[PDB]
């Protein structure tokens, strides 16, 4: 079954996978494998596989790393995905001098927003929108990937695991452990991402649940009844909650312009339900003008 | 989500064809019938029950044992088997915390091993070739739920049972999709409580009219009216529960007036 495959170099590893630099001896593609250990004494097939394997085989699209085969064994899981030179963050830390240009800021998002609304279309949540998920190739195409903590959802959503998004990029609603989220969860991620992406230093940057919670509070402020109808009766909302001001969204992310400023607020709204949604924000004047500049490695 | 709702049911309305099972399969299944198939899912209702699993789950299950029963030929002693595979796949699909591989094991009281039901498992996905996200008769009813004028807990309760007992009775309901005997059911949930008829707004969304529904509704109807007769009774049992309103004793219409 791998006989046609041959491992260039290990990648990278998850929990229960380890992702190899492969190649196909004979179309020549390079792909990448990501090795699922199996254990018949134990508990089977994880159920992390499950999803990502079912829900990665209906997310087809060009900016969502694609599932080319899943290759069985009574051992082992082998999937096929379509390689990409690196991730985001390693792109980032590695023009931490000069900064990224404008015109790839708005090209990536502009990428990420159109697989996001792809996602959310075929009813997948994402759950862990942060820039070492997100690959770029020398293409300059930027795609979602690990689909590991995705699952589908349902229309008026019920309540799902809690436990959810690396904490850096975890929306209040989860941070105030609402019963339900739905779509605007990843939202609230690529926002912290397209400020990140600016500045290249994380919005957020908590320790705890209760850390994170105060540093969105002091640039955001605190959110009352008028801004998020509802807050107050969250489950892990306190009246002791510190009330910080509002500040100056110019202060945010002091080199956006006033549109990318407006999309950025757009996406870090309180309310889950006016929170942007990766189909609206498109349609934004921020991207009038987007090109897919291919950057320089 | 609600920017997204009419994306998803048409995404979903594409998916139900996809995920059908095939209509005459238990007339090649030389060993098993519609008969034992309801047996085994009445007991992964009381597996439901005795879990707290999602109904959804439930509705996954039977959509995996239909579609793997669709291309696998089976022994009757390999049924309930198939089933907890099923059933597990289902759980690590679909709920936050799924039941373990012992429990699935236990649950069929030392009738096969944790490496059979493993095997199974690995099989099953196999035969589905991974594809489990499969739209329900569930998922459609929650869709459809949407557009009750005041939202009627007793309603969308007595729709999810009706839903639920198709999917004992192969015979007919294996011949409509999901959509469709969502349509029925929740119409069927609407009369019997409000008097109420499928709203005008749900022909916009699905396309279809009580016109449209009506075989799928006199075969819902009957099964409604035959309900404590059925050999099967797990469903109405789980449906007397204050949890789905005790629709279960509610009285089903003599007639739908159509
Ligand atoms: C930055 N984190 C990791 C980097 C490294 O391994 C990880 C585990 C992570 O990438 C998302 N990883 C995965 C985890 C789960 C599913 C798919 C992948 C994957 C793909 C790729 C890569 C990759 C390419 C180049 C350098 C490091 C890389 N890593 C991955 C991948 C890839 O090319 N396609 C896969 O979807």
């Amino acid at each position: 079954s791998m006989e046609n495959f041959q491992k260039v170099e290990k990648i990278g590893e998850g929990t229960y996978g380890v992702v190899y630099k492969a190649r196909n001896k004979l179309t020549g593609e390079v792909v990448a494998l990501k090795k699922i250990r199996l254990d018949t004494e134990t508990e089977g097939v994880p159920s992390t596989a499950i999803r990502e394997i079912s829900l990665l085989k209906e997310l087809n699209h060009p900016n969502i790393v694609k599932l080319l085969d899943v290759i069985h064994t009574e051992n082992k899981l082998y999937l096929v995905f379509e390689f990409l030179h690196q991730d985001l963050k390693k792109f980032m830390d590695a023009s931490a001098l000069t900064g990224i240009p404008l015109p790839l800021i708005k090209s990536y998002l502009f990428q990420l927003l159109q697989g996001l609304a792809f996602c959310h279309s075929h009813r997948v949540l994402h759950r862990d929108l942060k820039p070492q998920n997100l690959l770029i190739n020398t293409e300059g195409a930027i795609k979602l990937a690990d689909f590991g903590l995705a699952r589908a959802f349902g229309v008026p959503v019920r309540t799902y695991t809690h436990e959810v998004v690396t904490l850096w990029y975890r929306a209040p609603e989860i941070l105030l452990g609402c019963k339900y989220y739905s779509t605007a969860v990843d939202i609230w991620s690529l926002g912290c991402i397209f400020a990140e992406m600016v500045t290249r230093r994380a919005l957020f940057p908590g320790d705890s649940e209760i850390d994170q919670l105060f540093r969105i509070f002091r640039t955001l402020g605190t959110p009352d009844e008028v801004v998020w109808p509802g807050v107050t009766s969250m489950p892990d909302y306190k009246p002791s909650f510190p009330k910080w001001a509002r500040q100056d969204f110019s202060k945010v992310v002091p080199p956006l312009d006033e549109d990318g400023r407006s999309l950025l607020s757009q996406m870090l709204h309180y309310d889950p339900n006016k929170r942007i949604s990766a189909k609206a924000a498109l349609a934004h004047p921020f991207f009038q003008d987007v090109t897919k500049p291919v950057p320089h490695l | 989500v609600p920017d997204y709702h009419e994306d998803i049911h048409t995404y979903l309305r594409e998916m139900e064809v996809k995920c059908k099972p095939k209509v005459g399969y238990m007339k090649k299944q030389p060993d098993i019938t519609n008969s034992m198939r309801a047996i085994l899912v009445d007991w992964l209702v009381e597996v439901g029950e005795e879990y707290k699993l999602q109904n959804e789950t439930l509705h996954l299950a039977v959509n995996y044992i239909d579609r793997f029963l669709s291309s696998m030929s089976v022994l009757r002693g390999k049924l309930q088997l198939v089933g907890t595979a099923a059933m597990l796949l289902a759980s690590k699909f679909e709920e936050i915390y799924p039941p373990e591989v012992a429990e699935f094991v236990y649950i069929t009281d030392d009738t096969y091993t944790k490496k059979q039901v493993l095997r199974m498992e690995h099989l099953v996905l196999k035969v589905l070739t991974f594809d489990l996200a499969a739209p329900t008769v569930n998922q459609f009813l929650t869709q459809y739920f949407l557009h009750q004028q005041p939202a009627n807990c007793k309603v969308e309760s007595l729709a999810m049972f009706l839903g639920e007992l198709s999917l004992i009775d192969a015979d007919p309901y294996l011949k409509y999709l999901p959509s469709v005997i969502a349509g029925a059911a929740f119409h069927l949930a609407l009369y019997t409580v409000t008097g109420q008829s499928w709203p005008e707004s749900l022909i916009r969304k699905t396309g279809y009219t009580l016109e449209s529904l009506k075989p799928c509704l006199m075969d819902l109807h009957q099964t409604y009216l035959k309900a404590p007769q059925h050999a099967q009774q797990s469903i109405r049992e789980k449906y007397k529960n204050s949890k789905y309103h005790g629709v279960s004793l509610l009285n089903p219409p003599e007639t739908l007036n159509l």
